[PDB]
RNA sequence: AGGGGAUCGAAGAUGAUCAGAUACCGUCGUAGUCUUAACCAUAAACUAUGCCGACUAGGGAUCGGGUGGUGUUUUUCUUAUGACCCACUCGGCACCUUACGAGAAAUCAAAGUCUUUGGGUUCUGGGGGGAGUAUGGUCGCAAGGCUGAAACUUAAAGGAAUUG
RNA sequence: GGAUAGUGGCCUACCAUGGUUUCAACGGGUAACGGGGAAUAAGGGUUCGAUUCCGGAGAGGGAGCCUGAGAAACGGCUACCA
């Protein structure tokens, strides 16, 4: 219930069940599930979108419990993992959108404050990803490589 | 954030003993906390405690007996030579008749008397009496 | 309440408590076998479904998402999983 | 709690923190800056010799009504002029003009004491012989 | 780096002679010595062509005394390294520790490959320069995180 | 005085001192 | 924040004038320009064209063929090499 | 600096009281008050309570969200809403009673879990003045801000409550 | 390469642009010689250590040097400054 740059203390989260195996009611087999994952990834969706879709329209509670592996690992093994981790991509999209909004109208200071907060988040996450070497160690983000990446 | 899980545990047990409860729920569980509990149980300051698995982090339900008056963690796990342990047991434990400085040696997590008998010494974990 | 059995408390109490706070964490949502008015196809849908789940054969809005538990269509019929 | 760092590897911050807060004590600041040497009338010294320039009756503080007979003395060690008290009844007449007088501290850590304003130091010896011996007629001044 | 006596004077190992009249011409006889303390000479030293009179293997300097392990922090100087040694100094007034570091400049033979971030075992030797008192003996994590650079199953 | 007024009087004295310093330099 | 750019341009002009005659005060000018660049990089807006121009002028002054002036020459060569680590020289060309 | 220019209004102009009144009150009244770029970075910027954690005691309410109600009306014949009623839950401003703990208390459900003294952490203070002064740096166009002494002097200054 | 008894930017010729630092370099002060220890004393510390032992340095201030195994000596020299 801690927040990164706010005074909130929210408790909103996902509450994964105790069971480590497939539910007694699941009839589909894991191979069909992973094929579905790969076809959706080919469609061009992020792993979070894959998880939400497979939770809603199908009986996949979570892809790990039935396929034995995590969605990002599935895409990576079949070579569909994006060069940028998806959450960091969403951060960059938010940051470039805020940059554009600040460019259009200048006096708005609250967007500037939220922009510097976003830049802090991006710096932290990118530093972590560099540490795990997901990104190349040269990877650095200042102004315009953002507009290159988001497009 | 939650830095020392054992500090949380011992704070909970002390607060509930002062309040007058007979059982506590230590929310995050860890091996070191389990060993602390085994020591206190062997010496009798605790009744019958139970572990619960959650696939994320264990929970512990400790049945007290009111015999315990105060535990406590020495949060910076200081280094104590075999000589300074007497200074520590003079500083923390009320009287030399009873009270135990629970500390971790290479031989395991164990009180100060057993540690003296094995002639080993390590880092201090806490004090129970 | 100086003495109570935290290990096996009364079922109504745990069902009353908020999730993520019971003795063991277990979600309250569930899945549903829903039948569309159009065909005899049976589809599995999450309780708090976030997207407008539709039948694969025909485009029909089985569920309309909302803040919490998803809202089923009037014609569709649901069964607890 | 106790908002000072407490981890094992925080010796540096605690040490610098104590070194920095030690500047609050007046005694420590005096010792380190050497105020007892640079600016004090005595060079961190208990006694020093001097020459009487003239004699003054300083009026006491509020509740005390009297005149405390002091003498202005130019110190021979550095030349700073300073007033100094003379104890006991018949002692000012025992202090010759332009006479070798030895001064000591006045008993309050270099601060003015009692009802005497602005005077900070006693008189223990005059012209070699001490003042107490003269007051009790143990000895006679060398009148040199 | 294929320097091979590019400098003004010739770079010869002193008092090792090759007889041109000897009609073998099997390269040039190279002097090397095992340094002791259970340290194995690298094949780059034996099969190499550098000179490095200050090499602990193929030179004149000898290794005795201390054996220090550290991490390179600067390779940028020529034939020599700046190693950063970290340690915990104990302050008894508080029963605590400070993380302190010392910079030791050592000499690296061309027989080894050193890059910033490597962990290296070095040994004491005679005064080589004003600040160089050590010759590298072993480089462990030369490409510990650098072996894997691309990813495709 | 009020501490407010003491500060204001000191500020005016500082202003006069700076004027004198600028004249001297 | 135009004062920093104006001062950098004045420093570049002074460096060009000193090189016209050369490192007696050019070393101090380059040293102060380094601090100006550090201060500009401290804020969000940095790396102006004046800094690149001053760096190129210092490189030209050090390159020319040329007594404390020798310390100035060595220090200016080292400073030009260090500030030439930037790729902005490609922009200058 | 540029655009505004109603009210209000430091300075001022005055009309009265007053022993004096360039003060309180009454009329006017420039700068500002409102704006556009650039500065300034200070307030009793106060909850005079640093932040992040865990625990400890009951009570309703209130705001937002989510749950269930064979719930109440609604009305579009009725579902579905919405608005309400009941119960619970998460998070927030608070509030009420109480101490079993705390404090020197006034009081606090955090200022508790602190001699039975240790969850992680930054920043401050060491008697009152002298004084946030001198000096030196640095920022600022300026006003001033940040940093920041000492000599000397003093036996108290001060907090909370009690009776007069 | 020179020089040394010898290692060594110790020095020279040429070349490279490096070395240290917020884990406090560098600079300023020390009424600072360092250490063995002294006073103080619940435990923790605080201050002091010119001074009987061990090292370091100096013989007015600096410099240079003969001699001999050992000196940049000083109750040995040469020179300047006071
Ligand atoms: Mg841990
Ligand atoms: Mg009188
Ligand atoms: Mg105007
Ligand atoms: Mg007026
Ligand atoms: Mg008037
Ligand atoms: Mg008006
Ligand atoms: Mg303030
Ligand atoms: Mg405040
Ligand atoms: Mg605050
Ligand atoms: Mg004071
Ligand atoms: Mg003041
Ligand atoms: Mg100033
Ligand atoms: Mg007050
Ligand atoms: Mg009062
Ligand atoms: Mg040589
Ligand atoms: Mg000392
Ligand atoms: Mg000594
Ligand atoms: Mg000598
Ligand atoms: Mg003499
Ligand atoms: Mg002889
Ligand atoms: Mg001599
Ligand atoms: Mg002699
Ligand atoms: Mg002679
Ligand atoms: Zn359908």
């Amino acid at each position: 219930m801690g927040r990164m740059h706010s005074k909130g203390k929210g408790m909103s989260s996902s509450a994964i069940p105790y069971s480590r195996n497939a539910p007694a009611w699941f009839k589909g087999s894991s191979d069909g599930v992973v094929e579905q994952i790969i076809k959706y990834a080919r469609k061009g969706l992020t792993p979070s979108q894959i998880g939400v879709l497979l939770r809603d329209a199908h009986g996949v509670t979570q892809a790990k419990v039935i396929t034995g592996n995590k969605i990002l690992r599935i895409l990576k093994s079949n070579g569909l993992a994006p060069e940028i981790p998806e959450d960091l991509y969403f951060l960059i999209k938010k940051a470039v959108s805020v940059r554009k909004h600040l460019e259009r109208n200048r006096k708005d200071k609250d967007a500037k404050f939220r922009l510097i907060l976003i830049e802090s988040r991006i710096h932290r996450l990118a530093r972590y990803y560099r540490t795990v070497s997901v990104l190349p160690p040269n990877w650095k983000y200042e102004s315009a490589t953002a507009s290159a990446l988001v497009n | 954030t939650r830095t020392s899980v054992l500090a949380d545990a011992l704070n909970a047990i002390n607060n509930a003993e002062k309040t007058g409860k007979r059982q506590v729920l230590i929310r995050p569980s860890s091996k070191v906390i389990i060993k602390f509990l085994q020591v206190m149980q062997k010496h009798g300051y605790i009744g019958e405690f139970e572990y619960i698995d959650d696939h994320r982090s264990g929970k512990i339900v400790v049945q007290l007996n009111g015999r315990l008056n105060k535990c406590g963690v020495i949060s910076p796990r200081f280094n104590v030579k075999i000589a300074d342990v007497e200074k520590w047991t003079a500083n923390l434990l009320p009287a030399r008749q009873f009270g135990y400085v629970i500390l971790t040696t290479s031989a395991g997590i164990m009180d100060h008397e057993e540690a003296h008998r094995k002639h080993v010494s390590g880092k201090i974990l806490g004090f129970v009496y | 309440v100086l003495v109570q059995d935290l290990l096996h408390p009364t079922a109504a109490s745990e069902a009353r408590k908020h999730k993520l706070k019971t003795l063991v964490q277990s979600p309250r949502s569930h899945f549903l076998d829903v039948k569309c008015p159009g065909c005899l196809n049976i589809t599995t849908v999450f309780s708090h479904a976030q997207t407008a789940v539709t039948c694969e054969s025909c485009s029909t809005v089985l569920c309309t998402p909302t803040g919490g538990k998803a809202k089923l269509s009037e014609g569709t019929s649901f069964r607890r999983k | 709690g106790k908002g000072k760092p407490r981890g094992l590897n925080s010796a540096r911050k605690l040490r610098v923190h104590r070194r920095n807060n030690r500047w609050a004590e007046t005694t420590y600041k005096k010792r380190l800056l050497g105020t007892a040497f640079k600016s004090s009338p005595f060079g961190g010294s208990s006694h020093a010799k001097g020459i009487v320039l003239e004699k003054i009756g300083i009026e006491s503080k509020q509740p005390n009504s009297a005149i405390r007979k002091c003498v202005r003395v130019q110190l021979i060690k550095n030349g700073k002029k300073v007033t100094a008290f003379v104890p006991n009844d018949g002692c000012l007449n025992f202090v010759d003009e332009n006479d070798e007088v030895l001064l000591a501290g006045f008993g309050r850590k270099g601060k003015a004491k009692g009802d005497i304003p602005g005077v900070r130091f006693k008189v223990v010896k005059v012209s070699g012989v001490s003042l107490l011996a003269l007051w009790k007629e143990k000895k006679e001044k060398p009148r040199s | 780096e294929l320097t091979v006596q590019s400098e003004r004077a010739f770079q010869k190992q002193p008092h090792i002679f090759t007889n041109p009249k000897a009609k073998a011409n099997r390269k040039t006889k190279r002097w090397y010595k095992n340094v002791g303390l259970g340290f194995k000479t690298p094949k780059t030293a034996i099969e190499g062509s550098y000179i490095d009179k200050k090499c602990p293997f193929t030179g004149l300097v000898s290794i005795r005394g201390k054996i220090l392990t550290g991490t390179v922090v600067s390779t940028r100087m020529h034939r020599t390294i700046v190693i950063r040694r970290d340690y915990l100094h104990y302050v008894p007034k508080y029963n605590r520790y400070e993380k302190r570091h010392k910079n030791v400049p050592a000499h690296v033979s061309p027989a080894f490959r050193v890059q910033v971030g490597d962990i290296v075992t070095v040994g004491q030797c005679r005064p080589i320069s004003k600040t160089v008192r050590f010759n590298v003996l072993k480089v462990a994590s030369a490409t510990g995180k650098a072996n894997k650079q691309f990813a495709k199953f | 005085m009020r501490a407010k007024w003491r500060k204001k009087r000191t500020r005016r004295l500082k202003r006069k001192r700076r004027k004198v310093r600028a004249r001297s330099k | 924040k135009e004062k920093l750019l104006d001062e950098m341009q004045d420093v570049y002009n002074k460096i060009s004038q000193a090189e016209n005659s050369d490192w007696l005060t050019i070393s101090n000018e380059f040293d102060l320009i380094s601090r100006l660049l550090v201060r500009a990089q401290q804020q969000n807006w940095g790396t102006p064209n004046i800094f690149i121009k001053v760096v190129a002028q210092v490189e030209d002054a050090v390159n020319n063929t040329q007594k404390a002036v020798a310390r100035a020459y060595n220090t200016t060569k080292q400073r030009v090499k260090k500030v030439s680590r930037e790729n902005e020289d490609s922009m200058a060309k």
